[PDB]
């Protein structure tokens, strides 16, 4: 989860 | 203090304290549980419908009973009708059906 | 109060009773007092329940008076109705 | 003493 | 011949939404998450708020102005697009948006375990992997190394693409989930997997396959496409749900839910608007995954990750949120005593009837000529001008109000009575009645509500009139009886004298002696025979005594002229008691009548205070005595304390034998100065004519009021006469040193100090009883609501016997009181030989009962609801009395919820007791857990010491034998085979419900289950009848397990109800096929409670998420037809009045 996370990765 | 008929809620539309209205007193499940033991079928409809959020059957109930009157036909009370339509919005069909 | 035990008595399992006084309450309200006698007070409740102990009024009763009640509806109408009936085609 | 051994 | 009709909704459906539907529900698309304008302040056009999809702001006006009236009705205005009709179309009328790319339902995803995991045969961790992206599944192989239906990594996604076209292909993302949802044939994976069911391996095979295939078969029955669990088209609730509104300020105030909706809809066109412009996959990709997180948020705010808030300090409010009555003509106030009243009456202030009756009171006022019309009415009636009271007493004439006292713990709590219209802001409560609603007038205050219609009010008037309902429905014993003041009247004037002053006078009868004592020379009765008739001897109608003169008091005489007119004049001047009075009143019930015994009640009360006042009791700080004894007895314990301190320093006893014997010493002293109180009041000395000193019982205030059962305890009258005692320490140990002091005397401040932690455990105890013993209601009314008498009879003879329950003493808690009211399950003969007691398939008489008495004693059978074999219900027979009017149970009564009631109302009596009710409610495994219930029938003892598993043991039945393993330590009582006994439970510990359940069957269950839950109300000394434990212990019992299916569908195993199997069974049997063989089955109150198989009443019990999922999956339809889904739905419940009438209707549908 935690969209964030997968954008910035 | 005490209350015939009065304001009612935006939502829920549910009798309301106003300012010069007093407002109605709230009957809970235990007290549907004591009707229900008395097996008084009548007086907690009439809690359930006329008496609260539905206003077809308030309006009814209150000119029927200014002109003398039984009472009126029941409306599935308002937050049921808010039930369904939201458990439409979450999009599960939900179908009321004949028999 | 009023000897409701009596009234119960008159018909089985309390719950009937209650139906057939509203019932009847309601036929008093909506066309002629009439009925059975006639102690003339405490309103159509309690004057359903009274009548209902010298039973009156009866489950069975009600009902045949009723269904006279719709013979007399029939009554008029009749030949009148059957006219507009025979009418249409 | 009374209730609860209180009381 | 067919066509739709208004209303007469006869089912529920819940069902799967496909797209075209959603899109069916859809008057117009929300295209933008606008609301209204900043400067005009009218709905935005297309926005979520916008009049061209759900409605006019205004009835019958469109929204430039065009069209105003009624005139035009379903017209389209042509320049605004705004239909003219009334604006409550706002409320029902939705929307919707459609999705740029399918978007997984959070629900049927998060929620464990997964509907969508489990068809697609995915785990949690896969199908988060699919639909957020991180990973693509591969689907539809075909062929290749590479396995269907599995995940991949990129790198070996593209490898293995190099090495075919038109191979295994997966689209990252609820595109690929929802291709599997289409793609995945059901039929051809429930071949498969019943083809897997054959597989020869015992266990972790065919389970498995059960489970997948149950899920496969719902969906088959259901007719729900999976696929539908993915959204195209989300459906946007109505405006008017999710308001925008301006406050009292001017301010505006919304629901959350716009918000949601809004960040839906912003991301979904910026989704379109970068697909449009050929945006990279990795923007793309983020942005379909904002938006799966924005239907997540809109739907359940919390489930998967962080809650969406407007601000931190609060969360989103969320459909789930929202998921998961106050009335009219009603009022309250402060209730204070009204002795005057009749039973059936209340006092109501006249301001608060005004308000409650004033439709009516415009409708009569229109009627007479009072008024013109209905509003000339009203501004006349603010004014209160004259005549209009008149006119509100010819309104209330014969109309009763209900009448509420929170906490409503029983039926009792609400009450119907006529109205006495009275001066004051206080509502006037009846005295007799304040047992039932646990009220009392330190400031408690009433609820009045007002029944409207003829049937309402005939209700109010048969069903709920406190003076019909003068029994409480739990132990059948009188509710309204006298308290208090009365019995102190009464045993004021009913008391023993030497009666010097008024003694020797023939009364020439009861009038002449009621002359005579109003008179003078009689002061608190006399010692004076009275010629009163007395009689009224039954089994005969003519009743009458030839000659009636007794010994007897001022007051005794008085009593029978009180219309007793129902014989016991051996009752009567036997003195007055709280208890005896008690007992009076429910005698002249049963052999009197119910009407007339109400008139007893009211005589007893009005003469019971008359007197109460006239008395002149009192309590000064005299009236409070001490014993002379209590300097002896503690100078004679400071003594024996000495006597073990030198015994100690001795070194004779141990420090803890010291302890022990102080306490003793000291209880057995504080036992002493108990005896000296009671025995210092209890005798008097007064002259008797002769000249010699007689011995009387003393009328002392403190030994009245405790004697008469007015007021006080022996331990609470000793503690202004007699030394108080000894306190617990807060450890719970108890303290050396007793309070040598009585509160005449005061005590010192460490006494009072190390009290105060007493006092304040008990408030506490007291304060958290409530909320516990409501919760133990609920459990109860949750458990047991389903129940009603569903008939006159069932045909079946088999019931209980139940035995005298005291444990060693054997003198109380048994015969009769257990057995009246009941119906004999068998033609019970008195005595040996000649036998032919009269009582079969007959109702427990009092009568009938004295004879059983007579005849010694009875081992007895009897009908119960256990045994009752009634489809869905009980029979008015194996209920037996309606406990709260002497009759068997009239048909359509809920028996359950009374059942509920009668166990949750003491509640707050048992104290903290109650966590054993419930512990046995519960059906818990006890911990100590013991006794072998093996039911072989022999013993074949043996070894294998494997740990616990060391002890083993086998039975060795002729035809079979059988091993169990049991546990390291422990003992037995009986030792090395023979069978000793056949039901064994050689071991001690309490057998748990359920091992009581397998070996000694149901019936065993029901007589363990009722006398253990009696034990507690019993030590507690409360009085319920057996047969509402015995109500929610067949609810308890309702769930039965199959152990071989015979010629049926069942499977070895599933669990089904008893009388879904018993039905089942007997269709087979009676259609010559092999009936299925079944196993009985106990689960707890809570447990049962969430069994229930309809999704209305479930889904508004708890957990509603789960229920609702459920539910939607499996295509269920709810019947209505228990008391919960009728309530909610609003309809007249299938109980009582509405009984009568559902019937009809189940009858006509089928
Ligand atoms: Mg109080
Ligand atoms: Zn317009
Ligand atoms: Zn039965």
């Amino acid at each position: 989860t935690d969209p964030v996370r997968m954008y910035m990765r | 203090h005490a209350r015939s008929t009065g304001s009612y809620s935006l939502v829920t539309q549910q009798p309301l304290g106003g300012k010069a209205q007093f407002g109605g007193q709230r009957f809970g499940e235990m007290e549907v549980w004591a009707l229900e033991a008395y097996g008084a079928a009548y007086t907690l409809q009439e809690m359930l419908t006329v008496k609260s959020d539905d206003v077809n059957g308030r309006t009814k109930m209150y000119k029927n009973i200014v002109d003398g009157n039984h009472q009126m036909e029941p409306g599935m009370p308002e937050s049921f009708n808010v039930l369904l339509k939201e458990i439409r919005s979450l999009g599960i069909n939900i179908e009321l059906e004949d028999e | 109060r009023v000897t409701v035990q009596d009234a119960v008595e008159k018909i089985g399992n309390r719950f009937d009773l209650v139906l057939v006084a509203a019932r009847r309450a309601r036929q008093m309200q909506v066309g002629g007092k009439d009925p059975l006698v006639p102690e003339e007070n405490d309103k159509t409740t309690v004057i359903a329940l009274r009548e209902i102990e010298e039973g009156l009024i009866n489950n069975q009763i009600l009902d045949v008076r009723e269904r006279q009640e719709q013979q007399e509806q029939e009554a008029a109408e009749l030949q009148a109705v059957t006219a507009i009936a025979e009418g249409r085609r | 003493t009374x209730x609860f051994x209180s009381g | 011949k067919a066509q739709t009709k208004t209303e007469e909704f006869d089912a529920i459906k819940i069902a799967l939404a496909s797209p075209d539907m959603i899109r069916s529900w859809s008057f117009g698309e929300v295209k933008k998450p606008e609301t209204i304008n900043y400067r005009t302040f009218k709905p935005e056009r297309d926005g979520l708020f916008c009049a061209r999809i759900f409605g006019p702001v205004k009835d019958y006006e469109c929204l430039c102005g065009k069209y105003k009236r009624l005139k035009h009705r379903g017209v389209i205005c042509e320049k605004c697009g705004v239909e003219v009709t009334q604006t409550k179309v706002r409320r029902e009328r939705m929307g919707h948006i459609e999705l740029a790319s399918p978007t997984a339902h959070i629900w049927f995803l998060k929620s464990l375990p997964s509907r969508i995991g489990l068809l697609l045969d995915m785990p949690l961790r896969d199908i988060e992997r699919v639909l957020y992206f991180e990973s693509y599944v591969v689907i539809e192989g075909g062929m290749t190394n590479l396995e269907r239906q599995q995940i991949l990594t990129e790198e070996q996604y593209l490898d293995a693409l190099e090495e075919f076209g038109d191979e295994f292909d997966a689209k990252m993302g609820a595109e690929a989930i929802q291709a599997l949802l289409k793609s995945m044939d059901l039929e051809q994976e429930c071949e498969q997997l019943r083809e897997e069911l054959n597989e020869t391996n015992s266990e972790t095979k065919r389970k498995k396959l059960t489970k997948r295939i149950k899920l496969l078969e719902a969906f088959v029955q259901s007719g729900n496409k999976p696929e539908w669990m993915i959204l195209t088209v989300l459906p946007v609730l109505p405006p008017d749900l999710r308001p925008l509104v301006p406050l009292d300020g001017g301010r505006f105030a919304t629901s959350d839910l716009n918000d949601l909706y809004r960040r839906v809809i912003n991301r979904n066109n910026r989704l379109k608007r970068l697909l449009d412009l050929a945006a990279p996959d990795i923007i793309v990709r983020n942005e379909k995954r904002m938006l799966q997180e924005a239907v997540d948020a809109l739907l359940d705010n919390g489930r998967r990750g962080r809650a969406i808030t407007g601000s931190n300090k609060r969360p989103l409010k969320s459909l789930a949120d929202m998921i998961k009555k106050r009335v009219d003509y009603s009022g309250r106030s402060v209730i204070t005593v009204g002795p005057y009243l009749r039973l059936h009456q209340c006092g109501l202030p006249k301001k608060m009837a005004l308000e409650l009756f004033k439709p009516f009171i415009y409708g009569k006022l229109e009627l007479r000529g009072l008024a013109t019309t209905i509003k000339a009415a009203k501004k006349m009636v603010e004014r209160e001008e004259a005549v209009v009271w008149d006119i509100l007493d010819e309104v209330i004439r014969e109309h009763p109000v209900l009448l509420n006292r929170a906490p409503t713990l029983h039926r009792l709590g609400i009450q119907a009575f006529e109205p006495v219209l009275i001066e004051g802001k206080a509502i006037q409560l009846h005295p007799l009645v304040c047992a039932a609603y646990n009220a009392d007038f330190d400031g408690d205050q009433m609820a009045v509500h007002v029944p409207l219609t003829l049937e309402a009010q005939l209700e109010a008037r048969a069903l709920m009139m406190s003076t019909n309902n003068i029994l409480s429905p739990a132990n059948g014993e009188p509710i309204i009886v006298p308290s208090q003041d009365v019995v102190l009247g009464l045993y004021y004037m009913t008391r023993d004298c030497v009666n010097a002053k008024g003694e020797g006078m023939v009364l020439t009868g009861p009038k002449e002696a009621e002359r005579l004592y109003r008179s003078g020379l009689a002061s608190l009765h006399a010692r004076v025979k009275v010629r009163i008739t007395e009689y009224e001897k039954d089994a005969n109608g003519e009743l009458v005594a030839k000659t009636s003169l007794k010994d007897t008091t001022v007051g005794r005489a008085i009593l029978w002229m009180i219309v007793p007119k129902g014989l016991p004049y051996s009752i009567v001047n036997q003195a007055l008691g709280k208890k005896a009075i008690s007992k009076m009143l429910n005698t002249c019930y049963r052999i009197l009548g119910l009407k007339p015994t109400v008139i007893f009640a009211d005589q007893i009360m009005y003469t019971g205070f008359a007197y109460a006042a006239r008395s002149g009791a009192s309590v000064g700080i005299d009236d409070m005595v001490i014993p002379e004894k209590k300097h002896e007895i503690i100078s004679e314990a400071e003594a024996e304390v000495a006597e073990i301190q030198e015994q100690f320093q001795s070194g004779l006893v141990t420090a803890g034998e010291r302890y022990n014997k102080v306490i003793d010493i000291w209880a057995a002293a504080n036992d002493r100065v108990s005896k000296a109180m009671m025995d210092n009041l209890q005798t008097e000395t007064v002259i008797n004519r002769d000249g010699q000193e007689e011995k009387q019982v003393s009328f002392n205030s403190i030994y009245m009021m405790a004697d008469s059962g007015a007021r006080g305890s022996a331990a609470q009258i000793r503690q202004l006469a007699g030394m108080r005692g000894l306190m617990a320490k807060p450890d719970g140990s108890i303290i050396e040193t007793p309070i040598t002091a009585n509160f005449r005397e005061g005590l010192n401040v460490l006494q009072y100090f190390i009290s105060t932690h007493g006092a304040r455990k008990g408030l506490a105890d007291t304060a958290l009883k409530t909320a516990n013993s409501g919760y133990l209601t609920r459990r109860l009314v949750d458990v047991a609501q389903d129940l009603v008498v569903t008939e006159d009879d069932c045909g079946t003879h088999e019931g209980i016997m139940m035995t005298p329950v005291i444990e060693g003493g054997d003198v109380k808690e048994p015969l009769r009181d257990r057995v009246l009211g009941r119906v004999t399950a068998e033609d019970v003969l008195k005595p040996g030989t000649a036998d032919i007691l009269v009582p079969r398939n007959t109702l427990l008489h009092e009568q009938w009962c004295d004879l059983l008495e007579e005849n010694s004693v009875d081992a007895v059978k009897v009908r119960s609801v256990v045994s009752c074999d009634t489809d869905f219900g009980v029979c008015a027979h194996c209920y037996g009395r309606d406990l709260a009017r002497g009759h068997i149970i009239n048909k359509g009564e809920a028996i359950g919820v009374i059942a509920a009631q009668s166990i949750g109302e003491p509640g707050t009596q048992l104290t903290m007791g109650l966590p054993r009710v419930a512990d046995l409610f519960e059906a818990r495994r006890p911990k100590e857990p013991a006794i072998l219930a093996e039911i072989s029938g022999i013993v074949s003892f043996g070894k294998e010491t494997k740990g616990k598993r060391r002890l083993v043991i086998t039975p060795v039945d002729g035809s079979d034998p059988y091993e169990e393993m049991i546990p390291k330590w422990r003992q037995l009582n009986v030792f090395e085979g023979e069978r000793v006994e056949r039901g064994d439970v050689i071991s001690d510990g309490p057998e748990a419900p359920h091992d009581i359940l397998r070996l000694r069957g149901v019936h065993a269950v029901t007589r363990y289950i009722v006398n253990e839950v009696q034990d507690v109300y019993r030590l507690q000394g409360v009085k319920i009848n057996d047969k509402h434990i015995e109500v929610i212990v067949r609810q308890m019992l309702r769930k039965a397990t199959i152990v071989n299916a015979g010629s049926s569908d069942f499977l070895e195993g599933e669990q089904v109800e008893y009388s879904r199997v018993k039905i089942a069974n007997r269709e087979l049997e009676a259609n010559g096929k092999v009936g299925a063989t079944y196993s009985r089955d106990l689960l707890g109150i809570t447990k049962a409670s969430l069994a229930t198989e309809s999704f209305i009443s479930a889904a508004s019990f708890q957990e509603t998420t789960r229920v609702l999922t459920e539910a939607a999956v499996a295509g269920k339809r709810d019947e209505l037809r228990g008391l919960k889904e009728n309530v909610i739905v609003g309809r007249l419940i299938p109980a009582g009045t509405g009984y009568a009438y559902h019937q009809d209707r189940m009858r006509r549908r089928a």
